[PDB]
């Protein structure tokens, strides 16, 4: 039982930037994928980014060119810096694991998640 | 998406009548079922009736043939299903379902499955309450 | 060198029920589809960290009965991978080449059978289905039922329902 939490949230102001990260446990770490969720209030959870073992990564449409996914194999430690940031991006983030090579996109393909931090944008 | 929602059950005594209501949103399919299906604490589910899109029939359960007829309301995403002679063993939340139809080569198919349920919609056929 | 490549770009895929094998002669080993494991939504592997390509179409909440042990709709009655199976399983999602406006009705899933498939076995017989206690004659009502069904995927589903294209590699 693989055990995430994440960091990072706050306020911040629109065009501001701010990183998460997300701490977790577990040995397999390294070989497992790791991804990014939100959930806005009345909206259903909608995928965010993604990075697998050999650090290819996948984003999705809407933060494209803003969101940078990074991993540290190193710290059992993933990463998502949120660079010009709309008001439409206020959500909870949450991280979860995939004990999976590919890159999973679909939360039904995950199977650890952790705990969701706020993330409010003015 | 889609969202289906019954209405018009009721009491009524034996021998009575109901027409049930079921207003679907969302239908974006070409080639799909629609059925009445009815559950009792305590019973199977039963298949009450079915409509398709393709050629337009109808197929009802034995228990209900020549009682009951389902039918599509011509200006409006409605379908009916009007229950004659109601018997206490026609006592159920009746539901209706939609899902696509099989198609195997040139011809199509009746599902078994249905993607989309609504809440149901009670009906008492009793002599009391 | 495996000609893996064919498996994956091949512009049709069938049927889950129809499951579509492609045997590989004895081949040095291509890496470079694992490298790329991040181009696909799924890449896991059973009895690693006679070369078979077996490939099909399900809908995206099945993904996970293609797998060693699982039970279900598809693992029972369309594809079954049996418990010492040793190579890999792989999937994308296919919404932009399998879905069509109004539903795309080709792709078949088989509902019923009266016993479980073995593992690696097919089935594409179209038997009426007796589900109640009268026999069928081959006409359809609601105890008897045509066996398959079509997923009718339409773009705009939810991911569950989308289709994701699966390769079954054993080795
Ligand atoms: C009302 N119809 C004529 C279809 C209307 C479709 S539309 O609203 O998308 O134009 C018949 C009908 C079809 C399904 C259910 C009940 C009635």
């Amino acid at each position: 039982q693989v055990q995430l939490v994440e960091s990072g949230g706050g306020l911040v102001q629109a065009g501001g930037s701010l990183r998460l990260s997300c701490a977790a446990s577990g040995r397999t770490f390294s070989n497992d994928a790791l991804g990014w969720f939100r959930q806005a209030p009345r909206k259903e959870r909608e995928f965010v980014a993604a990075i697998n073992w050999n650090s290819g990564t996948y984003y999705a449409d809407s933060v494209k060119g803003r969101f940078t996914i990074s991993r540290d194999n190193a710290k059992n430690t993933v990463y998502l810096q949120m660079n010009s940031l709309k008001p439409e991006d206020t959500a909870v983030y949450s991280c979860a694991a995939a004990s999976d090579y590919g890159l999973p996109r679909e939360d039904f393909l995950y199977d650890y998640w952790g705990q969701g931090t706020q993330v409010t944008v003015s | 998406q889609v969202q289906l929602v019954e209405s018009g059950g009721g009491l009524v005594q034996p021998g009575g009548s109901l027409r049930l209501s079921c207003a679907a949103s969302g239908i974006t399919l070409d080639y799909y079922a629609i059925g009445w299906f009815r559950q009792a604490p305590g019973k199977e589910r039963e298949g009450v009736s079915r409509i398709r899109s393709s050629d337009g029939s109808t197929n009802y359960a034995d228990s209900v043939k020549g009682r009951f007829t389902m039918s599509r309301d011509n200006a409006k995403n409605t379908v009916y299903l009007q229950m004659n002679s109601l018997k206490p063993e026609d006592t159920a939340v009746y539901y209706c379902a939609y899902g696509p139809l099989t198609k195997y080569g040139s011809s199509w198919y009746w599902p078994y499955e249905y993607d989309y349920w609504g809440q149901g919609t009670q009906v008492t056929v009793s002599s009391t309450s | 060198l495996c000609p893996f490549g064919e498996v994956f770009n091949a512009t049709r895929f069938a049927s889950v029920y129809a499951w579509n094998r492609k045997r590989i002669s004895n081949c040095v080993a291509d890496y470079s589809v694992l490298y790329n494991s991040a181009s696909f939504s799924t890449f896991k592997c059973y009895g690693v960290s006679n070369v078979y390509a077996d490939s099909f179409v399900i809908r995206g909440d099945e993904v996970r009965q293609i797998a060693p042990g699982q039970t279900g709709k598809i693992a029972d009655y369309n594809y079954k991978l049996p418990d010492d199976f040793t190579g890999c399983v792989i999937a994308w999602n296919s919404n932009n080449l399998d879905s069509k406006v109004g539903g795309n009705y080709n792709y078949l899933y088989r509902l019923f059978r009266k016993s479980n498939l073995k593992p690696f076995e097919r089935d594409i017989s179209t038997e009426i289905y007796q589900a109640g206690s009268t026999p069928c004659n081959g006409v359809e009502g609601f105890n008897c039922y045509f066996p398959l069904q079509s997923y009718g995927f339409q773009p705009t589903n939810g991911v569950g329902y989308q289709p994701y294209r699966v390769v079954v590699l054993s080795f």
